[PDB]
Order: structure tokens, then C-alpha cells, then sequence
């Protein structure tokens, strides 16, 4: 996989 | 020494993707870029902390997500230059005085992950794009110098690209977890940019023919097991790190090959260190390292920053700091140091900004 938490 | 100062947040609560101290000044007050939302913005650090807004450029198309700032020299004026990049895949030249659009450079088939100036040459853009290629540019000339990409290039996007000290060599890496070596002091690669440069369109009938590069000259997969997503040289070492929670130190082939030696069929690595963090598992989280290389900066996705010291005999004993702020909670994108190293900034995924100063 993710580019964000 | 890092004391956090001040903190702000900008209005568009959006990710800041990039933060960019200019180092092409004259000292003058520091300014630094912020690039997320579809704006990218300047600010000037004073006294007592205080970070004084200066001008925005927001781009016309509300869809664009910049992603990317890179600061570099007006060869025709000696004042400061700033490139920007992301989603749309266009480069723009802005004159960060009056935050002007001066030019835009399309030819990129999808996003642009990172943009970087040549060392030695401020004229020389290279972008890497998530169309799995990268492109240098001549912003003098308004020429496409080069396309480094094919069948043996990268597979997948570009995240990181990095040029060595000299200039004479570029070290990419991306989503094919691979790092991959570039040189471009080949006789043809300076006569291209010779070429460039004797290039006006008013003055002849031919476009600008690149050239194109299919083959790196050394390519690895053996470093890290995911996105590789930020790429630096130390002198003839990589540091380079994916979302496994560690910055590698490394150098193609045995330990006692010379850089310059190696050649594309080369199997080795030689693994020199590796600095260890915490809770950095997403990816696109980039460090950055101070004008000397004397340090290394990296935030985390729940706001911790490590700084280590590299001026240490070995890589692997390189000193770790860290600084925290019981307010600072959101991931950290990226940092940048001050040209004089007394300023570290830091950006994060809910807009805000994050100043520390020695």
C-alpha cells in the first residue's frame, strides 16, 4: 504493498 | 541538536508528497518548496522559528497531484529555477520568484515519480516515470536528450533515480524491485549532449533526435525484496531502501571492484551495512541527506524521524538520532536539510510541515 497506512 | 521549532498545515489537507530546500542560492533566506494537492508552494525560515508563506503555483487542472520538486540554476539570469512533476505526467519550469509556469515538457506515457538535476550540469533534468522509463532533458534547449527504458530497463514503474557525484553515471530503481545502473559518459552520451545543446529549431529543419538506451550497465535484484523506492550514491556506495523497514549500503560486484570496472553481466553484490527503523511499511517514503552527505534523514509513516551520522570510518557505523513530537503523528513523505545543514524539514500526509533546527 500500500502506498498509504 | 535538533530541536522541533514550529509546525503548519496547509489548507488543502492533502499529502505533501515532496519538500525541497533550494541549494542553487546566493546567501539570501532560506526558502524551501512544498509539492502535494495539485500546488506547489514557498516558504523563507526566520528567526524564532517562524515560517513566512510566500507564493503558490496551482496548477489549472484540478486533477493533477504534484509529487515531485526539484530546485535547479536559470543558466540565462543566475536566479533560482524550480521543476515540478506528478500524476499528469508534465514537467513544469517555474520561476519560483514570481511562481511563473516558463515552460512544460510532455512525452512521459503516465505519472512522474521523481525529478533530479545533474550534479555538475543545471541544465540536465532527469525524470523517472511510472511508464517505466526515465528521460533527461536539456531545459536550456528544451531538448530530450535521452530515454533510458526497454525490454531490459525497468518493468514496472520508476520510483528513484539518483545521479553519482561526477555526473557520469545514474543509478534507477522501482516497483520491479530492481536497481539498475546507467552511464552516460559514453562517447555517444556526451557527444547527445553536446548536441543538445548546439540544438535551436529556429535555426535548422530536424526535431531532436534522443537517443535511445535499452540496456543498463549493470541491473540487481538481490538487495531488497519489494518497491524500491529511494536511491542515493555515497561516493562509489548505494544507499537504497524499499518498505522493509531498512536502508541498505551497497555496491555492485566484490568488494574490492572498482565502479568504473564493472561490467553488465556483473552477479555480485557486496552488502556494506544496513540501517534498521521502525514502522516505515508503506511505500513512496524517500530520505534525504544534507549537502555534505555528512547525514542521512528518513521520517517514518507515524511521524519519527531518524537521522543517522555517516562521518564514521564504515558505513555500518554510521550514528542514529532520533526526533519526535507528541504532536507529529501522520506519515512523513520526505525531508530536506538546509544548504548549511541548521534546518530540517519534514512533510506529512495531512499537509502539515514539520521544522527542526540544530
Amino acid at each position: 504493498l500500500k502506498k498509504f497506512p | 541538536s535538533f530541536k522541533c521549532v514550529n509546525s503548519l498545515k496547509e489548507d488543502h489537507n492533502q499529502p505533501l508528497f515532496g519538500v525541497q530546500f533550494n541549494w542553487h542560492s546566493k546567501e539570501d533566506p532560506l526558502v524551501f518548496a512544498t509539492v502535494g494537492s495539485n500546488r506547489v508552494t514557498l516558504y523563507e525560515c526566520h528567526s524564532q522559528g517562524e515560517i513566512r508563506l510566500l507564493q503558490s503555483y496551482v496548477d489549472a487542472d484540478a486533477d493533477e497531484n504534484f509529487y515531485t520538486c526539484a530546485w535547479t540554476y536559470d543558466s540565462n539570469t543566475s536566479h533560482p529555477l524550480l521543476a515540478v512533476a506528478g500524476s499528469r505526467g508534465i514537467i513544469r519550469i517555474i520561476n519560483p520568484i514570481t511562481m511563473q509556469c516558463i515552460k512544460h515538457y510532455v512525452g512521459h506515457g503516465n505519472a512522474i515519480n521523481e525529478l533530479k538535476f545533474h550534479p555538475r550540469d543545471p541544465n540536465l533534468l532527469l525524470s523517472v516515470s511510472k511508464d517505466h522509463a526515465l528521460r533527461l532533458w536539456n531545459i536550456q534547449t528544451d531538448t530530450l536528450v535521452a530515454i533510458f527504458g526497454g525490454v531490459e530497463g525497468h518493468r514496472d514503474e520508476v520510483l528513484s533515480a539518483d545521479y553519482d557525484l561526477l555526473g557520469e553515471k545514474i543509478m534507477s530503481c522501482g516497483m520491479d524491485h530492481s536497481l539498475k545502473l546507467w552511464r552516460i559518459n559514453s562517447k555517444r552520451m556526451m557527444n547527445a549532449i553536446k548536441e543538445s545543446y548546439d540544438y535551436n529549431p529556429n535555426k535548422t529543419n530536424r526535431p531532436f533526435i534522443s537517443q535511445k538506451i535499452h540496456f543498463p550497465d549493470f541491473s540487481t535484484r538481490d538487495i531488497h525484496r519489494n518497491y524500491v523506492d529511494c536511491v542515493r550514491w555515497l561516493g562509489d556506495l548505494i544507499l537504497s531502501k524499499s518498505c522493509e523497514n531498512a536502508i541498505v549500503c551497497w555496491k555492485p560486484g566484490k568488494m574490492e571492484d572498482d565502479i568504473d570496472k564493472i561490467k553488465p553481466s556483473e552477479s555480485n553484490v557486496t552488502i556494506l551495512g544496513r540501517f534498521d527503523y521502525s514502522q516505515c511499511d508503506i511505500w513512496y517514503m524517500r530520505f534525504s541527506m544534507d549537502f555534505w552527505q555528512k547525514m542521512l534523514a528518513l521520517g517514518n509513516q507515524v511521524g519519527k524521524l531518524y537521522v543517522w551520522d555517516l562521518e564514521v570510518e564504515d558505513p555500518h557505523k554510521a550514528k542514529c538520532t532520533t526526533l519526535t513530537h507528541h504532536k507529529c503523528g501522520a506519515a512523513i513523505r520526505q525531508t530536506s536539510f538546509s544548504r548549511d545543514s541548521s534546518i530540517l524539514i519534514a512533510v506529512c500526509d495531512d499537509a502539515s510541515i514539520w521544522r527542526w533546527d540544530r
